[PDB]
């Protein structure tokens, strides 16, 4: 779904004629943009089936470890020790102390473009960002409750997609795996 | 003989997905209503109850 | 040439469908004597055991 | 049903007179076409009985696999692997990779010609495409609901056309098939 | 039920004067006829007693079998095959291919002349385009309620004549066949 199509949708539900090319310079299109990479970020916070992935570093000379740069969030898995973003490096905050002694695994969020999201994800974050501005530029009119409604219907959908990804299944827990290594003889 | 009948009903206006719930190996998860399907009722077991007092 | 007339006389389908019989009750009974040359291979049982 | 009835029915629920060419340089006709697409391709997203189909992909050189241009959502089949568009290649989500190995089978879901849609299906897209043009252009007055009626009554015909093509049953589960096998000698 | 009566009754609806023949020039008579030719469309899509038939297709030389021309849908016989219209052709969903081997067996519905369908029939397909061109040209008034009670009387006697005409009952089903078979020696 390519940006100028999230543009004119909306500058059609604001009211406004549509355009051709999102380099005009119309002042509406600034904010539009604006509002629209605001809730993009906030929306992928949380992870989903296709911006997750884990990794391993490795720190400097000193003892710093820095951070992927196109990361929103950042998450221990090594025992119960917990760790944090703070001045553009990694804090340990189990020991309250900046300098690790070695390697560490943590999970990580990308940030990704507009176009390579899926169309139900656009559609939540279009259909957002169009009632944030319609109301705050315009009041609390009538309309906004068929925005609403199609952001609900877009984020079902959204959950559905993301739960058939996944593929949760009880036989890989590990008891199971134990049953049948007995179940063999 | 009627009572052999054997079908099941997807109720309509319910969020379901059919497809995963009647594909997928046992013990997987799926997302929706765990009430949007029913086996099919039509009340004639009564009936049997009743013919059968009355012949005997 | 004996084993020409072992060979003659046998039933593989009543062979091949005995497995399941001897699956479902105790398959230790019926293990074939031809893959093993004196270590033990593994057997796997069933769900139930009436 | 031809674009041209579309976009006529679109312009009276509008209240704007019919037209006789999907050509004519009326300014209201991009909009409409636009919205059909949009809605269109929206709809299609989750898949059908009639645009659904499993295929099989080769890497090339350097082992990067190309994705079918007319496709909508990809899905992985190889065990518990998950498959992702990104950079206009697929990419190993479960490998932080994008270099592949071999060929793989994934799942399709492809976009059609409007004339070759049932007419169950375009009549809702274009009763969506209407409400949407309507309420942004006009306001939410007391006629859009019977455009979400007549939606639902189209929505319900296609949900029954859909459940009656697939023919799902449950004698093609695989304990029917031992049982039947069982029951044989 | 001729044409001419269905007009009338639509004007009548819409408050115009009568007309003697279909062929005036008035401008409403065309929008008229339009949604009338779309509503049947659309209302006989699913099938009824008088319109569904059974019937055997051939391939061609290069092995594409065409469908008739006046069918609105087509649904498979043969065992769990999906079979689907793309191109002006059928379309073998199974295997993703365009080319047969031998003859197939297919349901078919059909699209009939206005003057044949019965009187239920064309009384409903009246009464629902005489509302869609009364709300869409004159707002939601309070005289709707009218003409969607009576397309609700119309559809019940439309639903009780199919139910009549097909003869369901469970003297058909094998079983009750075996059993006569059994009671005889």
């Amino acid at each position: 779904m390519e940006l100028l199509d999230a543009v004119n949708t909306c500058l059609t539900a604001l009211g406004e004629a549509r355009v051709t090319s999102t380099d005009t310079r119309h002042p509406s299109v600034a904010l539009i943009l604006q509002t629209l990479a605001t809730k993009q970020k906030l929306l992928l916070e949380r992870g989903w089936w296709f911006n997750t992935q884990d990794e391993e570093m490795f720190p400097d000379l000193l003892g710093r470890i820095p951070y992927p740069a196109a990361s929103i969030s950042v998450e221990s898995l090594d025992g119960y020790n917990i760790y944090s973003k703070r001045n553009n490096f990694l804090f340990n905050n189990t020991c309250n102390t900046m300098y690790f002694t070695g390697p560490v695994c943590i999970r990580v969020t990308y940030n990704l473009d507009f176009e390579d999201l899926p169309e139900s994800v656009a559609t939540v974050i279009t259909y957002r960002a169009a009632r944030a501005v319609y109301v705050g530029d315009l009041g609390n009119d009538a309309s906004v409750q068929d925005l609403v409604l199609n952001e609900q219907q877009a984020m079902l959908l959204v959950e559905e997609q993301h739960m058939r990804n996944k593929k949760h299944s009880t036989r890989r827990r590990r008891p199971w795996g134990k049953y049948q290594n007995a179940l063999s003889g | 003989i009627e009572a052999c009948r054997v079908l099941h009903m997807a109720k309509p206006g319910s969020q379901i997905d059919v497809d995963s719930m009647a594909e997928r190996e046992s013990g997987a998860w799926v997302a929706g209503d765990p009430n949007g399907v029913a086996a099919y009722e039509a009340g004639d077991y009564n009936k049997i109850i009743a013919l059968t007092q009355e012949i005997q | 040439t004996y084993e020409s007339l072992y060979t003659k006389y046998r039933d593989d389908s009543a062979i091949l469908k005995t497995e399941d019989y001897a699956h479902w009750t105790l398959p230790t009974v019926y293990a074939d004597p031809d893959l093993r040359e004196g270590k033990r291979v593994n057997v796997r049982r069933d769900y139930q055991s009436v």
